């Protein structure tokens, strides 16, 4: 089934905010919260990597990729020599890899600020586990890289900055729609009774009162017709306050 | 009033859900936009006319009006002795300009700065007599309402309980109450009534009438419905004036069989 | 004390100590800035610390060893280099100060560390 | 159910015809409503025809009063228009509909 099996770790009990990272963080592990906006799609990446030697025809390597490096070798030791090469076809090995953007969430914002963000980065079985919209908490090692780009454009050594996923927690999953033999025990319990009918019409929104074509007309309209169109359309209109 | 529609529109969105999106280029994020608004405006044809309701007098849309807890009408009263005390008040702000002086005032702005700034600090609940009396107020701005219902310049809906509610949580803070009290429902309604508040006999009696031939719908001549309105010459003469308004005019009675004396039924 | 007004920032008075007033428009995210720098000679594995940074990254001009000719091929060290907290911010004008028939001026402001 | 059944089809029938006849005017309205009155009138009791008629007549006292805090009424037309026990019930009592033997009157008070 598998090479290696991945360790997970949750309930890390100090939170910060996007907001206040700080240079001491870097290189240790923290958890934040937050909601995503972007989201790339899967694409696979380099992981190990081996080199054909175009003079001697000996396979070079292996050299484990990391993070932001063209990894390449310059002397093959079996000729002695700065032979050709190229990329092994056969022997290189490839992972899922996928890049998302997380916001400070609008509801802990304080007055008259705006929101920051931050770049995450989702290896192997943590792809494609969150969508554009939800609410999620994100555990992982806060790290920093110079890029001289970034330097050019502020006019200060300034370095970018990173969080590398470890474990998510997304907070808008919906529960599951399965059913425990209790359950059925209590839907058949339900259903056998004679006045079940008037039982589901009157107890769709106790809360307003009256007004039973409407609750009927929810209640026969939340089941479904068999099919050809088999949903049943209802539409409402009245004065504004009237609870609509 | 002067701003164009597509602005409008921005204002009206970013006021229903209190909060700006942004989904442009390279960027989506969502904002918070927690700001109390107020508006000025002029009157359409310069002058405000009080034959019409509000909705003909200001150019704005009615979910743009719905926005707003007080609206408050100031109109030229064409008064002497209003004329002569705001004359007055100009030249008392000319002449303490004049000599650099301060007027005596009970506080300085500096401690009413100091007050409000504390006073917002407190959140008071509501207490159960305050509860009692904001289900009565409501009524009474209802049924008010409904006795003018064809005359009155804007109506009563529930949203008028969320800013009664809200002017007397308002109340509260201004006395540094721990609780809303009787009297802060009190007051916040008068004010809600001074700020709301902005023919008539054959009004009065066309409904009689027309209430009785209804009410006669739950049991079932122009003679013997004026001898019923009599017994419920000038008066006599009115009646008929209006009953022959109400065919030739209005046609919410029609003659069933036509003649001198003829029947009648509501249209 | 010494308050100055925005439109009297000659090129004279580069280098003093000043004081100023004016209103916010941007500020900026924060990020971590470069300050002491600690790089490892590729040729001969020598570490060479506090090459102290100008507005620009740089390497050092010379190997701290005394019996190695390399000046150029240098690789940094991170967990023995300085990061500093670093914002920027952008300020206007307030209005008590303008001029005659005038559009207020805006100036770039650099803040580091606690204050960020 | 794994069969329709012909109660299955009057609920259906009841439903059908009861969202139709509102859509209509006020007077088509009473006359469709004659008309179906079989199949609509069906599910009600005499306390909610009580209640119906003696806030209809509350209603009619309000605007009447007003073209010419509290509403009284004779139960001399109430018992009429119920011809055409309820004062011991929860539902009066609930809405604050009242009674007075002394004058034989129906009370409310609108506060
Ligand atoms: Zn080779
Ligand atoms: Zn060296």
């Amino acid at each position: 089934v598998c090479n290696e099996i991945k360790v997970r770790i949750s309930q890390l009990p100090v939170e910060e905010d996007i907001r206040m990272l700080r240079q001491v963080h870097l290189n240790m592990l923290i958890r934040t919260a937050g909601v995503v906006t972007i989201a790339s799609g899967i694409l696979p990446q380099l992981a190990v990597v081996k080199y054909d030697c175009v003079a001697c025809g000996y396979l070079l390597g292996p050299f484990v990729q990391q993070n932001d490096e063209e990894v390449r070798p310059t002397i093959c030791p079996s000729c002695q020599g700065k032979g050709p090469f190229e990329l092994n076809v056969e022997n290189t090995v490839y992972h899922n890899y996928q890049r998302i953007t997380m916001q400070e969430s609008p509801n802990k914002v304080a007055a008259g600020r705006l929101p920051r963000s931050k770049d995450v980065i989702l290896l192997g079985d943590l792809c494609d586990s969150c969508k554009p919209g939800d609410e999620i908490e994100v555990t992982g090692v806060y790290t920093n890289n110079f890029d001289g780009s970034l330097n050019y454009k502020q006019g200060f050594p300034v370095f970018n900055t990173l969080i590398h996923a470890n474990h998510i927690t997304n907070k808008d999953k919906m529960a599951s729609d399965q059913l425990t033999d209790e359950d059925i025990k209590a839907i058949r319990e339900l259903s056998q009774d004679p006045n079940i009918s008037q039982r589901v019409f009157s107890s769709i929104a106790p809360s307003i009162y009256g007004h039973d074509d409407v609750k009927r007309a929810i209640a026969l309209a939340l089941f479904r017709g068999e099919a050809l169109r088999g949903d049943i359309n209802v539409l409402l209109c009245g004065d504004p306050g009237t609870a609509k | 009033d002067k701003m164009d529609l597509k602005d409008q529109v921005a204002i009206h969105e970013a006021m229903e859900q209190q909060t700006i999106s942004i989904t442009k280029a390279g960027v989506k994020a969502t904002l918070n936009a927690r700001a109390s608004i107020l508006a000025a405006a002029n009157p359409v044809n310069g002058r405000y006319d009080r034959s019409r309701p509000l909705k003909y007098n200001v150019q704005m849309s009615a979910p743009i009006m719905s926005r707003f807890d007080l609206f408050f009408v100031l109109v030229d009263e064409c008064n002497e002795v209003t004329d002569y005390a705001i004359a007055r008040r100009i030249l008392d702000n000319h002449r303490a300009i004049s000599e650099h002086t301060e007027r005596d005032s009970v506080y300085k702005i500096d401690d009413i700065k100091k007050y409000i700034a504390f006073a917002r600090c407190f959140k008071p609940k509501i207490s159960d007599k305050a509860a009692e009396t904001l289900v009565r107020e409501y009524k009474k701005l209802r049924m008010s309402d409904s006795n003018n219902a064809a005359t009155s310049s804007w109506r009563i809906t529930v949203r008028q309980l969320e800013s009664l509610v809200r002017l007397s949580e308002a109340l509260a803070r201004l006395h540094c109450g721990k609780e809303v009290l009787v009297e802060h429902v009190e007051k916040a309604a008068e004010l809600l009534n001074k700020s709301i508040v902005r023919f008539k006999e054959y009004k009065q009696l066309s409904d009689v009438l027309v209430l009785h031939m209804r009410s006669d719908e739950d049991n079932q001549k122009q003679s013997a419905l004026v001898e019923w309105y009599l017994s419920t010459n000038v008066q006599k003469t009115i009646c008929e004036r209006v009953i022959h308004r109400l065919i030739h005019q209005d046609h919410v009675l029609l003659e069933v069989e036509q003649g001198e004396d003829p029947t009648l039924c509501v249209h | 004390d010494a308050k100055t007004k925005v439109r009297e920032l000659s090129a004279d008075k580069v280098g003093g100590l000043v004081r100023i007033a004016g209103q916010i428009v941007r500020t900026h995210p924060v990020h971590p800035e470069l300050s002491r720098a600690c790089f490892v000679c590729e040729d001969c594995g020598v570490t060479t610390r506090d090459v102290q940074q100008q507005f620009r990254y740089t390497q050092p001009t010379k190997c701290a060893n005394p019996q190695c000719m390399n000046r150029t091929r240098f690789s940094l060290d991170v967990n023995s280099s300085t990061f500093v907290d670093f914002q920027k911010i952008r300020i206007q004008e307030t209005q008590a100060e303008l001029p005659r028939g005038s559009i207020p001026r805006t100036v770039d402001v650099i803040v580091r560390g606690e204050m960020v | 159910r794994s069969y329709v059944n012909d109660e299955d089809c009057a609920a259906a029938i009841r439903v059908m015809l009861e969202s139709f006849v509102n859509t209509q005017k006020a007077s088509i309205m009473r006359m469709m409503k004659k008309t179906f009155s079989r199949h609509l009138t069906e599910n009600r009791s005499a306390n909610e025809l009580l209640l119906f008629i003696l806030k209809q007549l509350i209603r009619q006292q309000m605007h009447y009063a007003t073209a010419r805090q509290s509403v009284t009424i004779p139960e001399s037309e109430f018992i009429e228009k119920a011809q055409q026990p309820f004062y011991t019930s929860e539902i009066f009592a609930s809405n604050n509909f009242l009674y007075d033997p002394s004058k034989k009157t129906i009370v409310q008070e609108i506060f």
